[PDB]
């Protein structure tokens, strides 16, 4: 799928041809308990980075663009993903990195004296059309250049970050309500406690442990060998949908201690109705455009779509692995294209642009997943799971009274079983383990057997470089070139590490099916 | 839109529709380019 | 071992024989690190529960028997047991149902104005004619008729009751602070909080959790391929207290909440300095003791000497099963000779009498249990082990500042983790676990390959209504009637079982060795 | 002892001593006569 036709939208052509014969499937095969509970997965663990998002977004940019923005352009571009894309399990929504993106060209503009929202629009504007020379150039191509080395990087990366977010949220939790002797029994609840309140704190690391438990544990009854076989993985793929619930229900009868619950705006209007409307003027609303931001716009433009597409391609070379059973196809052409699109035309109407997260679509493949009898067997590709989420991110404002009672503990224990079952796949994780594993102890496989112990293991300590390198730039303020400090791996796998590591040793250590060379 | 905004020649219809032909206008430039290279 | 010589003293004698050649090799097996957590173990495993029913004591007898003696009185019996006994592995200490017969006694002498403490020397006086006699005669041998349908009967029943009792101090805990939106900031504290606090179940309930999830990680670990073997296996066997360390210095670490900890008296002093002295005249105290009383201790005296004698017995056919690995030899005869004459000898000092507890016995052996390459290899059989934790529990009172910031919670969690763990070894949680398994995943064992399935999930059933009744009789008031209730089964494992199962199916069922009929 | 304790013509030792002089009467009385059955 990743080869250069030489014929304009040649690759564009390719995947709908590849993947639209399926369309049929793609309904019928949604037909099991299985798809249900990836649905109601999803659609938290969808929801509530949006909401999160959408309220940091709300207070960094003065509520221009907030969560019922978000909320609504992640419903209609996961709907028209899920309708028209090539890989429908990959999960559209907004990630850190374009949070960091809008934040800087909030600071930008309000430094220049320009309009936040235009400029957005201007830049989605620039979108459309870098994105369609890529697809006509076939750009997408560049993409098999990417081999399990910076995947692994980056993925491995990228679900240590999850957990740090969060493990820190916790953390917040902990020191907005510590723990104290005395406490003001008299404190304001509107809109948010303002001081410390007793048992908040504990309760909410109660919910998120109990929470990590019983999905661990129902992911493990899963596996096991007690109960009917039908009845067991039944219980096993709504696993997550049962800890939630229980943790909810323990959480609503305990009516005395405060715990955060999520939170969703009263209707479907937006965040600032001084600010700006549904469709913004791309001439300015307020005060004339400048004609020099017009075509200034392209170099964050050029930002984004590196971002965009970066995040996109990983994530979809991650989901599509031939390891992982997928017997359907994707598309790289047509789903960057659909992405980058529809980014370009929210963007007209004021809402963000999103893509595609690595973690969000990595769970949704393993929630879709079956395991043979150890063995993955076959996975539930099928659009109905994506549009489905979609639909339930936008009707998420219409369940309100749902919704106020679920708390964030219980959605933190979610994040952390997601961060901890994102690592299974990776063998940049694997071979992080054997470093405190005897060399016996290795299991037989190809980087072992045929390369030496010591020489593996300092082909992961150059790995562990890379993740501190760009957990680094992470914590600074130039983490938005992040994407081109990922890219430079590539060079390094394709130059430098031949000239230390044999071919054969390359070829055990870095291989793209997992195979002896 | 909302609250008062500045009054422009084109409305926004017009102005997304002259925005979407002068890009379109400037991929095809750019398509029969690439076409023109790689034959002569 | 259980054979009648049928001289006088036949099986004293040879029990003598047995072990004290294994004299010398008693002490120099003890030199290894496991030995020295063994001991960590066992004396909180023996500390905790000796401080609880001191407490329980004093309060339900006026004090007369209290904290410092049961701790003075545990500590001079498991010295004499580990210098003396034949089965050092076995732990000394007071237990609940010596606890229903204290509060059934101080009840009786409170009713007929008698002494209760008189009446306990009495009572002392006649456990030792009694056990004489026993010895002399070879009584001993009739626990060669306690099958395995018994002791894992009882097993069972006891690690059952210890965790619920695990679980209700917890929900106790709860239940004295509750969670609630107010509290009252000034709250006396000395002895004990008379009101609610904020934080205090909840930090007990995350302080019992996170000891039990450390103890159980930490025993995966031992078994787990990480890490150097030597290492792997040292902190494998320093996992408990490695547990107890982490937990008690993040407990110590929070300095605001209030967790409940471990209380020891003063100094070797009697729990009531008007009441009564060190040594307790049997004539009277304060008023001349009753003629008739003398007599008519007998009848309470049998009654300890049974709940003594079975106790003691089955712990002791519990840890020298011959799956275990006991390559030492153990003395029936001896050790309850031992047992029942410090008991009444520490009766004539105002000391209650203890008995080999199952649980700590249990937990003392798989604490010294080397796990082979799965396969249990060899035991570490030695006196060091004991002695040392009679010693420490006799010095508590002179390490008041350690023990005064150990909570009580890090206890239930370790509590549980003993529980759970004194599970592995009993056939009939095996098969109850086999009641929610297809047939096809059962373990090729005699029991099944060579049963029906039906029929011995009816064998398991059988025990389970036995579990039920003996479980019914623990809630009465009759109680003490649990010994006899237990006895009971014998009959129906060697009547009532042969009418309905064959030969085989007994054999195969109910091994003592575990073999195939 | 403690408090103040009513005064008996024996001593705490020589109790016990008579009480254990008894039992080891007892004991032996009950070994001689096993002694002397099974053996007629
Ligand atoms: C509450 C459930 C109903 C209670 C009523 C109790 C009555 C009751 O439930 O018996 C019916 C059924 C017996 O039928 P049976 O043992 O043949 O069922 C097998 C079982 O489902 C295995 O899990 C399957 O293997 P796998 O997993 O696909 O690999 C196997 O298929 P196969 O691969 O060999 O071809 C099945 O044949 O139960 C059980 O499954 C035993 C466990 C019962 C445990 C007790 C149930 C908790
Ligand atoms: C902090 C420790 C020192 C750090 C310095 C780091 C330097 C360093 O520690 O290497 C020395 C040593 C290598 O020596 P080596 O691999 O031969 O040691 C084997 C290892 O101890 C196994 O556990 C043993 O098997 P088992 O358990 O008895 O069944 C085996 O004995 P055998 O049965 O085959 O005859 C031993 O041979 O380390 C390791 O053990 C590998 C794991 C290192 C993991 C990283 C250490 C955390
Ligand atoms: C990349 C896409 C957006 C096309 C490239 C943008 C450039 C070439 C075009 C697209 C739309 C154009 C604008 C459309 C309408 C007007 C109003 C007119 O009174 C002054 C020029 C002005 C303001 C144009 C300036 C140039 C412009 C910004
Ligand atoms: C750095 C920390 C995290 C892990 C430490 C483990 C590493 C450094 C150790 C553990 C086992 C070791 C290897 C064990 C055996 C040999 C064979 C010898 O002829 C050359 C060195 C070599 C190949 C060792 C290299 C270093 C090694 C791989
Ligand atoms: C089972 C053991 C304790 C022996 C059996 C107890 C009986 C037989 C014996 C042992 C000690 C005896 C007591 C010892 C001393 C005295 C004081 C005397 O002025 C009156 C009788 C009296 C009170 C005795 C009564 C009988 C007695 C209680
Ligand atoms: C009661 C709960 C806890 C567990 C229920 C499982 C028990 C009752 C079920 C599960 C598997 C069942 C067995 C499966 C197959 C057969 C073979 C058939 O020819 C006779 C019945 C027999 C032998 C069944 C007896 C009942 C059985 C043992
Ligand atoms: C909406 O935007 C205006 C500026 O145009 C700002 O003053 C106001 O605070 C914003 N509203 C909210 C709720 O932040
Ligand atoms: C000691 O015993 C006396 C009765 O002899 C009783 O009044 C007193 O309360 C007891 N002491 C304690 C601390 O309970």
């Amino acid at each position: 799928p990743l080869q250069q036709t030489g014929q304009l939208f040649g690759g564009l052509v390719r995947d709908i041809r590849r993947r639209y014969p399926y369309y049929l499937s793609d309904i019928t095969d949604a037909f099991s308990p299985q798809v249900l509970a990836a649905v109601i997965f999803i659609y938290f663990a969808a929801l509530s980075p949006a909401i999160t998002f959408g309220g940091l977004l709300g207070e960094k940019t003065r509520n221009q663009m907030g969560v019922s923005e978000l909320l609504i352009s992640t419903a209609v571009q996961g709907i028209l993903f899920a309708l028209l894309g090539a890989q429908p399990l990959l999960v559209v929504g907004f990630s850190g990195p374009l949070l960091v993106f809008e934040e800087a060209f909030f600071s930008f503009c309000e430094t220049n004296g320009l309009e936040y929202i235009v400029g957005r629009v201007w830049i989605g504007f620039w979108l459309i059309l870098l994105v369609v020379l890529v697809v006509a150039f076939e750009g997408s191509f560049l993409v098999r250049f990417i081999s399990r080395y910076t995947q692994e990087i980056f993925s491995f990366l990228i679900s240590l970050i999850f957990i740090y977010e969060t493990f820190s949220k916790l953390i917040k939790i902990f020191q907005d309500h510590p723990l104290q002797k005395t406490y003001n029994y008299n404190v304001l609840m509107v809109p948010k406690p303002q001081g410390p309140l007793p048992n908040t704190a504990l309760l909410s690391l109660v919910l998120m442990a109990g929470t990590f438990f019983f999905a661990m544990m129902l992911r493990k009854f899963k596996n096991s060998s007690y109960f009917p076989g039908k009845l067991r993985r039944v219980i096993g793929d709504f696993g997550v949908p049962i800890s939630i619930l229980i943790m909810v229900l323990v959480d609503f009868f305990i009516q005395d201690t405060y715990t955060q619950k999520l939170s969703v705006p009263d209707g479907f209007k937006v965040s600032n109705s001084s600010a700006r409307g549904w469709v913004i003027h791309p001439l300015g609303l307020r005060s004339e455009f400048p004609i020099w931001m017009m075509f200034a716009s392209a170099l964050p433009a050029l930002l984004v779509f590196i971002l965009i597409f970066l995040e996109s391609q990983i994530t979809t070379l991650i989901v599509s692995k031939p390891e992982r059973k997928m017997v359907k196809g994707s598309g790289f052409h047509l789903d960057l294209l659909l992405v980058v699109g529809m980014g370009g035309v929210a963007a007209l109407f004021g809402m963000p642009w999103l893509s595609a997260t690595t973690v969000r679509s990595v769970t949704h493949a393993n929630a879709l997943t079956v395991m043979g009898k150890a063995q993955i067997q076959e996975v539930k590709e099928q659009r109905i799971s994506g549009l489905l989420v979609a639909v339930l991110v936008g009707l998420s404002i219409l369940m309100e009274p749902i919704l106020s009672r679920i708390p964030l503990a219980v959605l933190f224990g979610i994040f952390l079983y997601m961060g901890v079952t994102s690592l299974s796949g990776i063998q940049l994780f694997d071979r992080i383990l054997l470093l405190f594993k005897p060399p016996k102890y290795h299991p037989d496989v190809p980087y072992v057997k045929r390369v030496k112990t010591w020489r593996m293991h300092l082909f992961t300590g150059i790995q562990i470089i890379c993740l501190a390198v760009l957990w680094v730039v992470k914590s600074t303020p130039a983490s938005l070139a992040l994407p081109f400090v990922l890219i430079l791996t590539v060079p390094l796998r394709r130059v430098l590490l031949p000239l230390i590591f044999r071919n054969v040793e390359l070829q055990c250590l870095d291989a793209d099916d997992a195979k002896a060379t | 839109g909302e609250r008062v905004q500045l009054a422009h020649h084109f409305s926004e219809p017009e102005i997304t529709l002259i925005i979407f032909g002068v890009m379109a206008g400037v991929i095809g430039t750019i398509l029969l380019i690439s076409y023109g290279i790689r034959r002569l």
